[PDB]
Parts: structure tokens; sequence; C-alpha cells
């Protein structure tokens, strides 16, 4: 057994940490005090489960996890929560005063005076690690924390722990429930500084989880709380390899391995289906085929983009519930024969197939309904390359103009950054480029 | 906890700046006597932004009041909220300022800017983590806008990396007590210029306008000037004291309407604006938001581009058809907004709405257009100055002309940056 | 109140189309680069697909569909129909063609292959080379010269021997044919087609009397405008001729081919470019050129995604495209044939 | 159609099919960085205070 630590920083990783430690509580049978009746060794084990679980004497199952803000308010909310009893105030980091949206305060201004003790109440749960993994690190693109301070960390953890393997999940920012303007640029500051530190990275368009809330949970404005419930569903389908039996996927490495063929293209598109409303008393239980077909739908993916238009490295499907292999074959055939589904030469056309015979666990009264099973697809393909190319865009509008740059400089940045970086992304749209087009 | 300074200097600054403490008192419940009296706790949830708690569960503002004559702040003390004040908070002279920038700036009030930076020091060693600073005051006066950015400046050196906001009221021949208007408030706008984060340009000018056109008041006075301005301070300061969407900082709320350092003086406008019960739609909110006899600038946003806007709405009402009505008021006005900026209109929403309103709606826009009042200002200044007329008023304080001189380029540098992001 | 912004401003077609817009009173023009609008009249070369869809609020619609190159490409034509098993290499309206790869950078013996096959039986072994970089077309009899004419990538094609010919005038010709495609990928032909005929005689042992090109008839040919205005015959005409001279009608003859030949071609690709479930949707006017042989088959030449009209038929056909493409989707305040299919 | 590699245990099982075969910094340096950035910051608020003395 080897263990991972999660690592949720600012607002949007906080909540979506808060989100997913949530349903794997409810996965694996963890109360909110922590108590687990299912486990029977108890003050120990190597179970799977354990990778994201340590074990007090007590019989309490504590997440390996930090949560680290510049700001308390959030994490305040951890601390007098439901699962408040699981974490104790060694996992939470709280500062005073955030980064204001800005990259340079996350990073240098206030980032360089509170990095060394982040890394020291990492350094604890590692100590606690027999032989660890490496790290899962949840943020926002455009955050003054997710992006400044999550890539000092990452700087950091990369010497601290070279060996060790690092995944993102990054929520990628959409104008429509965000009040910020200055996101494009610590969007594009963040991916370059981390590009080298990141093994492999999940994107999370805010807007596509907009749309999915109110297209197929009938959500009129959805919430940071609807976001974050079909957000965590995803990364628990993510995880789960890691934390129940299973031969796919059953460590860091793998992902890199399965998904990530050239080290800069580490950006798999994920998609996922049913999601089905729960007001709905009744909803017809969609086959293996039609959640698979459902997987090439671009209303699915939690990146908008058109991967007709691209070429695939890697696939990977990941199956919760009522599935055999049988179906899953005969839907891939099916698929083939109607989807415009193109690899690159230098890979082999196919899948890797997980599944999981446990059904998808949803939030008692959330919105997500019950369903027997359920899949989420793991391409890297190059089409999500879009989601760059429109970024990288709205940054060259407001560049040309030096508009909001005064900010950044006053907190100690140069000019040169925001070139350096920019001219990285142009050399990433580059690379998608020549792997996906003819 | 992530507190806010207030200071109000001069007539103007501490008729307006009591005004507000009037309004949001009531909005969060607490009596003339510090003591809350509310039915929410979304009341209280963020009171420590402007109230400091004291023993007895007594709220005190974290404000300091300050002028050159006693007059003012007399009639505050006697008025309807005015025992809720910190009795040490009250700090002012006796000579006055005679609407004399540099009495206020270079002689009778450096003697008093030490005293009150005492009390600034008291309030801000209290708290927490301090968000900044907000000034009320008049450009065209003596106190608020000598004395005013002369604190400014002090404040600036002692608490360098705080954020200072101010709500200017702007002179306007319209509505006006002396001719030297114009030399006062040409040389605070340079000091704004410098050492400010956010200014709110309220042009007395257009506050008279709307008191008469709109809300049928043939003969306005200060107290209904007054009132526009405490309904636009309530609105523009509703996400810092209410739970709600928003929970920035001032600092997060400059950095995302700010894009370049000098260019932070924003036109403010409220909705609605009657002359009653009828209940107001979305669409009209919205329409009048944007409509010009809304603002209070004086300023025709026609005449220039958005750089950044911000709306701010208050209630309970379908967020659908508020964004329904953003993108019909956008497509009207496509032409005003910088391209260069990608989603520059941001729209917020709190439910608890202001006293006596089921919604309104608060504008802020950071508009080149801006530039026709600092045109306006400028044009009076040189009609004047090239004359020299009234300059032994400041000279016999110890300035010189090249002050004037100086200051006259500063603004002209600041219309033609205005002018060179019209263009591009 | 509508928006749109235009990114091209060679294309004559939607000039008008853009002009129309305007004159609803209901349409707003942008600057080409605000990406607040509701409707793009695109560029041809590098449209920025990824870019639309992403405005809040906003329904966004493209004049181009992304994908469609592969069908108005020469190579990519050529590759389309000989790997679709719903067009296949058995296909029986599109000549036998060929990719040849210029040697400086493939089908060549493949090519020369069925190329020894005619040359044995005394068969016909005419061809000819073209490219979609033209304004440069070889037409021989000789396979050693179509090879080394495109070294100095272009296909090899089978020449029609044995044209349709018009009389008076024994000359060749080619129809145009002007197709709409909505964002319910609906397929609507025009329905007026254009005839741009040579003015010369076909001779069967100079290119002026075997290229049907506009604008060579207007350049090398001294007989321009001499049967018809400008080389152009309409469809009421050629109907008229085809009874006259044949004993049978347009409609019978060739434009029961033509519809065929349209909807196999578009219901091909549509998997690849549909827009149905899409964060934007497209449209786009195709112009498909066919050939008449002297046994009235149709066969087809290729298909322009940037086509231009005919004068006559400019107002008519920019109407229809803001009736059918533009209006469906944004409502305000028949002239095609609506080819039916399955999606 | 080649299905390959099937692992089955309790709670699942993984397999792959296959349709078509093929055709940093140091601490030193990070801490440079930091403190470089932090320079430039006392730089500007010396100018600011140097300034506000004049
Ligand atoms: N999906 C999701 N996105 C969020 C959430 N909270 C914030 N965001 C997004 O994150 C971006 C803003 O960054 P934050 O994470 O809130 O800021 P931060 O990381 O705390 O850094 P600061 O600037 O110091 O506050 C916006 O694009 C938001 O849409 C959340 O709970 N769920
Ligand atoms: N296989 C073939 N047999 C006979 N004639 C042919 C032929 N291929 C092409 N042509 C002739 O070539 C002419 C135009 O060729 P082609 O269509 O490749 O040029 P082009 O694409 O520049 C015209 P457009 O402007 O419609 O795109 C037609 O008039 C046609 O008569
Ligand atoms: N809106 C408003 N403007 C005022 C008020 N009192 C004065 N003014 C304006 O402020 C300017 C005079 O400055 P004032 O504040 O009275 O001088 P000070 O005491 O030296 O700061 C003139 O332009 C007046 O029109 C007021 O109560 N409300
Ligand atoms: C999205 C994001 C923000 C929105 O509204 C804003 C924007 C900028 C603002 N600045 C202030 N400062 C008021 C203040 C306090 C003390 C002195 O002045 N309030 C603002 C509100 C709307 C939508
Ligand atoms: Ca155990
Ligand atoms: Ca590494
Ligand atoms: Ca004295
Ligand atoms: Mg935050
Ligand atoms: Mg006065
Ligand atoms: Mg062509």
């Amino acid at each position: 057994m080897r263990e991972c630590i999660s690592i949720h920083v600012g607002q949007a990783g906080v909540q979506i940490g808060n989100a997913c430690w949530e349903l794997y509580c409810l996965e694996h049978g963890i109360q909110p005090d922590g108590q687990m009746p299912s486990d029977k060794t108890i003050g120990g084990g190597d179970d799977s489960f354990n990778t994201f679980f340590s074990e007090t004497g007590a019989g309490k199952h504590v997440p390996r996890a930090v949560f680290v803000d510049l700001e308390p308010t959030v994490i305040d909310e951890v601390r007098t929560g439901t699962y408040r009893q699981l974490f104790h105030p060694e996992q939470l980091i709280t500062g005073k005063e955030d980064a204001a949206n800005n990259y340079a305060r996350g990073h240098y201004t206030i980032g360089k005076e509170i990095i060394d003790l982040v890394l020291d109440r990492i350094r604890k749960l590692a100590d606690q690690c027999t032989g660890l993994q490496g790290f899962l690190v949840f943020h926002s693109f455009g955050g003054g924390t997710g992006s400044g301070f999550t890539s000092l960390l990452m700087e950091r953890l990369s010497v601290d722990y070279g060996k060790k393997s690092k995944l993102e999940f990054s929520i990628y920012p959409a104008p429509q429930v965000s009040t910020a303007v200055v996101e494009p640029y610590n969007s594009i500051l963040t991916t370059h500084t981390t590009l080298e530190h990141s093994d492999c990275a999940f994107m999370v368009d805010n807007e596509a989880i907009y749309d999915i809330c109110r297209r197929n949970l009938d959500i009129e404005r959805p919430t940071y709380t609807n976001l974050n419930r079909l957000i965590s569903q995803i990364v628990s389908s993510i995880t789960a390899s890691l934390r129940f039996d299973g031969a796919l996927n059953v460590d860091l490495t793998e992902f890199q391995t399965n998904l990530v063929p050239y080290p800069r293209i580490h950006f798999p598109l994920a998609t996922y289906a049913p999601v089905i409303s729960a007001e709905k008393a009744y909803h017809e239980q969609l086959s293996v085929a039609e959640i698979t077909n459902a997987c090439f739908e671009p209303a699915n993916q939690m990146v908008k983009c058109d991967p007709r238009h691209g070429k695939y490295m890697a696939c990977c499907l990941l199956y919760r519930g009522d599935v055999v292999p049988k179906d899953v074959n005969a839907a891939i055939a099916t698929i083939k024969t109607k989807r415009s589904i193109q690899f690159v030469d230098w890979c082999p056309t196919g899948f890797k197939v997980g599944i999981n015979y446990q059904p998808p666990t949803v939030v008692p009264g959330g919105d997500l309904a019950k369903v027997q099973r359920a899949v989420c697809m793991l391409s890297n393909t190059t089409a999500i390359a879009e989601a760059w190319a429109r970024l990288d865009h709205k940054f060259d509008l407001m560049y040309a103009k030096r508009a909001f740059v005064h900010w950044y400089v006053g907190e100690g940045m140069e000019e040169g950054e925001f070139s350096e970086a920019r001219e990285d992304m142009a050399a990433l749209e580059k690379d998608y480029e020549e792997v996906g087009v003819d | 906890m992530r507190e806010i300074v207030h200071i109000q200097a001069g007539q103007c600054g501490n008729q307006i700046g009591a005004k507000f403490w009037e309004v949001i008192s009531d909005e969060h419940g607490i009596d003339p006597t510090g003591s809350y009296h509310g039915d929410s706790d979304l009341q209280l949830e963020r009171i420590n932004v402007y109230y400091n708690e004291a023993t007895g569960n007594k709220y005190v503002p974290r404000a300091i009041l300050v002028d050159l004559e006693p007059g003012t702040m007399d009639s505050v003390r006697s008025g309807p909220f005015g025992q809720i004040f910190r009795p040490d908070n009250f700090v002012f002279g006796q000579s006055g300022a005679g609407n004399n920038w540099a009495k206020g700036h270079y002689t009778e009030g450096a003697e008093l800017v030490d005293s009150v930076l005492d009390v600034v020091r008291k309030e801000s060693e209290s708290c927490d983590c301090l968000q900044g600073f907000q000034l009320t005051h008049s450009l065209g006066g003596g106190t608020g806008s000598g004395m005013g950015t002369l604190l400014i400046s002090k404040i600036r050196e002692e608490y360098p990396d705080r954020i200072m906001n101010t709500f200017s009221v702007m002179p306007s021949p319209k509505v006006s007590d002396t001719v030297v208007e114009p030399y006062n408030a040409t040389l605070s706008v340079h000091q704004l210029v410098e050492n400010t984060d956010e200014t709110y340009c309220i042009d007395n000018e257009a506050l008279y306008d709307i008191c008469f056109r709109t809300l049928k008041l043939t003969t306005p006075t200060y107290g209904d000037l007054n009132h526009l301005v405490s309904a636009t301070m309530s609105g523009v300061t509703t996400c810092l004291r209410f739970p709600g969407q928003l929970n920035a900082d001032l600092r997060k709320l400059a950095v995302n309407m700010v894009p370049f350092p000098r260019l932070h003086f924003f036109m403010p406008g409220f909705a609605p604006l009657t002359s009653q019960y009828r209940a107001l739609t979305v669409p009209e909110l919205t329409q009048q938001m944007f409509d010009s006899k809304n603002m209070m600038a004086a300023c025709d946003p026609r005449h220039g581009r958005y750089l950044t806007v911000a709306a701010i709405f208050r209630g309970r009402m379908s967020m659908k058809e508020v964004d329904e009505q953003m993108l019909n008021v956008q497509n009207k006005n496509s032409s005003y907004f910088v391209e260069w900026i990608p989603n520059n209109v941001k729209t917020a929403v709190c439910d608890i709405p202001p006293r006596g309103l089921k919604m309104s709606a608060t504008f802020i826009g950071n508009s080149t257009a801006i530039q026709e009042l600092f045109k306006r200002i400028s044009e009076q200044f040189t009609a004047m100055f090239r004359r020299k007329a009234f300059l032994h008023w400041y000279t016999g304080e110890g300035m010189d002309e090249m002050e004037f001189t100086e200051a006259e380029s500063n603004m002209n540098d600041l219309v033609s940056e205005y002018q060179q992001y019209q263009d591009a | 109140m509508y928006t749109f912004v235009v990114r091209d401003e060679n294309s004559s077609v939607y000039a008008e189309v853009s002009r129309l817009l305007l004159a609803t009173g209901q349409w707003k023009r942008l600057r080409k680069d605000n990406p607040r609008f509701n409707l793009m009249l695109g560029e041809r070369n590098r449209l920025p697909f990824g870019r639309l869809g992403h405005e809040p609020g906003l329904v966004q619609l493209v004049n181009y569909y992304r994908g469609a190159d592969k069908l108005c490409r020469k190579a990519s034509l050529v590759k389309l129909i000989k790997t679709s098993p719903e067009l296949s290499e058995s296909c029986t309206w599109f000549p036998e063609s060929y990719v040849i790869y210029p040697t400086n950078l493939d089908e060549r013996e493949v090519f020369l292959a069925a190329y020894n096959r005619r040359r044995e039986g005394r068969e016909g072994n005419v061809w000819i080379a073209k490219s979609s970089a033209g304004a440069g077309i070889l037409i021989s009899s000789e396979a050693s010269e179509l090879l080394d004419f495109i070294d100095e990538v272009h296909v090899i094609q089978k020449y029609l021997e044995k044209p349709l010919l018009l009389e008076p005038g024994h000359r060749k010709f080619d129809i145009r044919s002007w197709v709409l495609v909505d964002h319910l990928y609906n397929i609507y032909l025009y329905r007026e087609g254009v005839l741009r005929t040579s003015s010369e005689p076909y001779n069967s042992a100079d290119k002026t009397c075997h290229l049907t090109n506009h604008c060579i008839q207007k350049e090398y040919s001294k007989n321009y405008g001499r049967y018809e205005e400008g080389n152009e015959m309409f469809f009421e005409e050629f109907n008229q001729y085809l009874m006259d001279a044949l004993n049978t009608t347009l409609e019978n003859s060739i434009l029961l081919q033509i519809k065929h030949i349209i909807r196999s071609c578009l219901m091909c690709i549509e998997p690849a470019i549909s827009t149905k479930h899409l964060h934007y949707q497209s449209f786009q006017l195709f112009g498909f050129d066919f050939m008449v042989d002297e046994e009235l088959k149709v066969w087809l030449i290729e298909v322009n995604g940037a086509p231009a009209c005919a004068q006559k038929l400019y107002a008519e056909l920019c109407q229809g495209i803001v009736d059918v493409a533009i209006s469906s989707v944004f409502p305000l305040a028949s002239i095609f044939i609506k080819l039916h299919h399955h999606h | 159609m080649e299905v390959i590699e099937l692992n089955k245990c309790t709670s699942g099982q993984s397999f792959e099919v296959i349709l078509k075969p093929p055709s940093d910094p140091s601490l030193e340096e990070i801490q440079k960085k930091l403190e470089a950035a932090e320079e430039r910051r006392k730089y500007q608020e010396a100018e600011l205070l140097k300034h506000l003395a004049e």
C-alpha cells in the first residue's frame, strides 16, 4: 500500500476538496466523526482506502489532506462543518489577507511568507507514510492563491519530493461564474511555471460544469455547491482506482503511463455520464452502450471542445456500477463505426477499461440522482488545446495594452515573466498542433 | 475580520459622512445609541467591517470626524445618530480653512494633521486585518479638499500597502459656494491621481439635475443632494457589509476595476430614482442604471468607452432576468465598451434590499468619458489662472504660481491619458 | 437586436447577405474583432472555430462548417471517396482519380497500373492533372507528361472524352449547383443553377474549348458571349434545349443524379462536421460542379466551399440564405429544394 | 478487436481492448527568484517614501 496526500489551495481548491472528502466518506462508509464500522483492523492497516485515510488508535480515519488558503473564511467552513471531526488543526492552514486575484501576490509577496509553514505541515503527513506515492493538488487557475501559491508549492514539492508524482485538478476560468477580469493572466502565469512540475493535470472548465448543471440537473442558476458536487463525482471516478481494489490506474505513476506519452501534453479530457436530475422521480436507466456513446458528446465533457477535429493519444474508460466487459466491447465496436475517433500514428488505437462494481455514490439530498451505472472517460486529445487558444487570446488582448499589469509589477514581478509565460503557451499550442493536425 | 477605517473631513465630507452612517446603521439594525435591534443575523455577520464592538453589545462606528471649524461637527453631534460616534474621534480646530486649499493643505491643516493621525493609528491598532481607508470630502472647499488630500498623503506614508478609496464631491458653477472652487479641485485631483485606488466622482451638477429634472424638486438643498450620495455609498459598500455572492476585500475589488493606476475615477449611479409605490421591474432597474440621467458624474458615457463596469443589484429578484437584461444593455451599448478587456462587465447580487425599496441597483463605471469632468474643471481653472485672478488668497499662504502651473499640466496629462485609451 | 461581424471582405455572396441584414433594421454590425456577436461571416483560412460558443448568454452562428474542407479540396475529396464505405472505390458518379504527390516530397504505381490497362486494351487513355493551387492544368494522353508536370500535391483523374455538347456550337459546358446546409443539417438545393459554357467547338484532337471556366472563356476565347450572355446558360434555356434536341427534361435526365450526388457527399461527412449537439452552430453554402457526358450521365467534378454566385441570381439566393440559415436561428419581428434524408 | 490483460477481483475488473495496431530548479535558484522580487518591492516602496519625503 502506497499513500497519497491531497493538497487543496485557495477557495476553489478548498471547497472542491471539501466536496470530494465528503463523497469519499460516503463511498467508504466513514461517518462524520471519523469512525468506520466496516474497518476491522483498528488503529492501522494497509487496505486500499488507507492510501487516502490514516488511522488513529481510537479508530478515527483521518484524510491525508492539507488545506491552504491565504484568507480564513473558506477553511473556517471546514473547521465548523459536518466533517469537522475528520481533520485536526495542523491540516488547515490559513493566512489573514488573500492574494486579491493577483498571481504575483500569491506567488511572491504572500506566498514567500507561508510556504515554509505549508511544507512543514505536508512533511508531517509524509512522515506517517511508509511509501508515499505523491500528491493530488486542487486549485483554480483564476485565483491569486490558486494560481500564485500553487505554482510556488509545486516548485518546492519537486525539490523536496523529486521522485514523487504530482497530479492536478485545475478549475479553468469561466466568466459566467466569475466576478474577476485578470484570470487569463493568472491562468497563463501559473501554467507556465507549473508545467514542468506536474505529471498529469485534469482541467475542469466552470463553463462546462455550469451548463451541465443547467441542462441535465434543471438548475436555473447553479451555485458553487452545485458545481462542486458534480466535480467531486468526476474526481471520485478518477481517484477510485487508488482507493479500491483493482488493476488499472492503481498508482499515480500509472496515470502518466496510460494517459501522457509526451510530458508537456499532460492535460487529459474528462467526460462523464450519466448526469441525471434527482427531481425526476423515475428516469430510464441508460445502458452501457448509451453511457459509453455519451462519452463522445461534447455536451458531457469537462471542457467544451471538438475531439472530432483532433487526434487521440490515449483513452481510458472508468465504469462504476452494473457493467460487464462483454457489454463494454459491444459498445466500443458500435462507436467506432459511427464516431470520428482518430488516433495519432505513433500510438495504438485502443481503450484501457476499468470497472468498479460499486455504483456511484451520491450525496443524500443532493441534485444528482442515483444511477445503476456510470462512466468517466479520460482521453488525451489534442482538441483540448482549444481551451489554451481561448485563454491565450484573452491574454493577448489585455497584455497588448498592459492592462492590469501594474498590479503584478507592484508586487515584485517583472514584465518579462508575462512574455516568458506567453511564449511557453505559444510553444505548447504548437506542440498540440504538430501532434494532432496533418 | 477585515476592518475599514472611515474618515470624513470638512463641511461636505462630514455632512455626507453622517448620512452614510445613518443609512448603514439602519441597514444593520444599529440604533442611534449603538444598540443592535435587528431581526436577521445577516445584519451582524460583517458588522465588524465598519463598527467596533464595545462593552454591553454596543457597536461604535470606525469613523474619524475632522474639520478646521467646529460648526459642522457640532451639527453632527446634535444630529440624529450623533451620539453613536466615539467622542475621542472628533478632531477639530477653530480657525477654519476659508475655502482655501493652501490653508487646509499647508498652514491651518498642517497644524492639526498630526492629531488626526493619532486617532487613525489608534483605530488601526485595534484592527485584526485592516482592509484600508475611505474618505468623504468635497474638492471645492479648503478642509476636505486641502487637508483631506494632506491626510491621504500622510496615511500612505504610514500605511503604504493599504487601500485608500474616496467619495469626492466635484464642484460645479451651478451648485457653487466660492469662485475659487476650480483652483481647489485642480490641486486636489492630482493628489487623488497619485494616492487613491478608487475615487467615486460625485458631481454636484449631476446631483442637482437629478433632484430637479428627475425627482422634480424645484429648489434642491444640500440635504436633497446628500440623500443621493448616502444611497450610492450604501450601494457600493453592500458587497463588503452583507454576505452574498461577493466576499472580496477592497484590494480584490480594485484589482478587477482599475486596469491602469491613474485611471481610477469612477462614475457612480443608482436606481431607482423616484419622485412611488409601484414595483420596479428588472428591465426598468437595468435600463435606468445605464441611463446617463442616473449617472452622478455629469458625463455622457456615449462620449467615451467603458474600461470596466460593475453592477450590484439588491433585493429578491430573478437572476435569470437580470442576466438577460444585462445582455440586452450591452448590445445597445456594444460600441461603448473597450474590446481589449474581455468580460469587463460584471454583475453581483445581495438579497437584503435598502430601507424603503423592494429592490435597487448601484452602478460603478470606469469610463473614459470622465475626462469631460476633468476638462470642465480645467477650463474653469484656466479661465481665471490666465489672469491670475484670486491667486493672492493662495500666494498669501506661501504657495507659488509654479505649483498652479504644474497642477494645470498634471490634469491636462490626466485628460490626455483618458483620450489615448478611448481611441484604442 | 441581433449582432454580426464580417471577416471576409472579398466574399461577394455575404457582402450582399450583410447588406440585407442591415436593411432589416434588426441586425447591428460590429467590428471584426468584437467577440459579442450572434453571427460570424468568417474568413476562409484559419477560422477560429475554437473560440466560438463561449460568450455567456449568446447564441453564436458561423457561416462555415468546421471540417468541410475534406469535401472542398482536390486531394481530400479523392481520399474521402475512396476511403468512405458510403461512397467506396466503386463509386459510379466520380471519375477514376488518383492522388499524386510530387517527387520532391501516394498513388503513383496504382495510377500507372490502371493506365497500362487502357493503353493495352485500345481504350481512350486521356487523363487530366490539377490541384487546389490553380488559378495550371495539363491534359494529356501520355502518362509521362502528367507525372513530370506535377514534379515541376496534385490529382490525376480520367478526362471525360465523350461530353454532352450543346448545339449550335459543338461545345463543352459544366453545371454549377448551389447548396445550403443549415444548422439542423437540412440540405437545400437552390432551384436555379447555371451552365458555364465553352464558346469554342470541342476539339478531340489548346485548352480553351476544354476548360469551361468563366475566366478562361473571357480571357482566351474569341467567341465569348456569342451564344449566351457571359457564357452563362440558365436552367430554363437548358431545359428547353433538352426537350427540343433530346426529347427529355432537365429534371429527369440530369437533376435526379445531381440531387443524388449532393446528398451522398453531404450525408457522408455529416457525423464529422454536424453541429447538432455543439456549443455553436454552423451553416455553409456550397458550390457543386458537375459534368454531363453524351449518355446523359452526371459526373461530380469538385465542390467549392467558398463559391460565388451568378449576377442575375445574387439577390434571390442571398435572401434565401437570410431566410432559412440566419432567421431560422435568430427570428425577426420556397426557392430551395429540400433534399430529405435520415440524420 | 482483441481483449488483453483481463484482471478480476471481488470489487470489479479491468482489461484493455485494441482496435488497431500503431502505424528542475534547485532550492537555491528558487530562493534567488523569490528574494529578487522582494528586492524590487523594497526598491519601489523606498522610491515612494523618497517621493513622499520630498
Ligand atoms: N468550480 C468551482 N470554482 C470556484 C469555486 N470557488 C472559486 N471558483 C473559481 O475560482 C476562480 C476564483 O479564484 P479563487 O479560487 O476563488 O481565489 P483564491 O484561490 O482563493 O485566491 P485569492 O485571489 O487569494 O482569493 C473563479 O474563476 C471562480 O469561478 C468553487 O467553489 N467551485
Ligand atoms: N475529368 C474531367 N473530364 C473533363 N473535363 C474536366 C475534368 N476535370 C475537369 N474538367 C474541366 O475543367 C474545368 C474546371 O476544372 P476545375 O473545376 O478543377 O477548376 P476550378 O476548381 O478552378 C473551377 P471552380 O471555380 O468551380 O472551383 C471544368 O470546366 C471542366 O470542364
Ligand atoms: N453634495 C454636497 N456638496 C456640498 C455640501 N456642502 C458643501 N458642498 C460643496 O463642497 C464645496 C465647498 O466645500 P466645503 O466642504 O463646504 O468646504 P470645507 O469645509 O473647507 O471642506 C462646494 O463645491 C459645495 O458645493 C453638502 O452637504 N453636500
Ligand atoms: C462583480 C464584482 C464586483 C462588483 O462590484 C464592485 C466593484 C468594485 C467595487 N469597489 C468598491 N468599493 C466601495 C468602497 C468601500 C470603501 C470605499 O469604497 N465596491 C465595489 C463593488 C460587481 C460585480
Ligand atoms: Ca484498518
Ligand atoms: Ca518532477
Ligand atoms: Ca496657529
Ligand atoms: Mg480566496
Ligand atoms: Mg462650506
Ligand atoms: Mg476549385
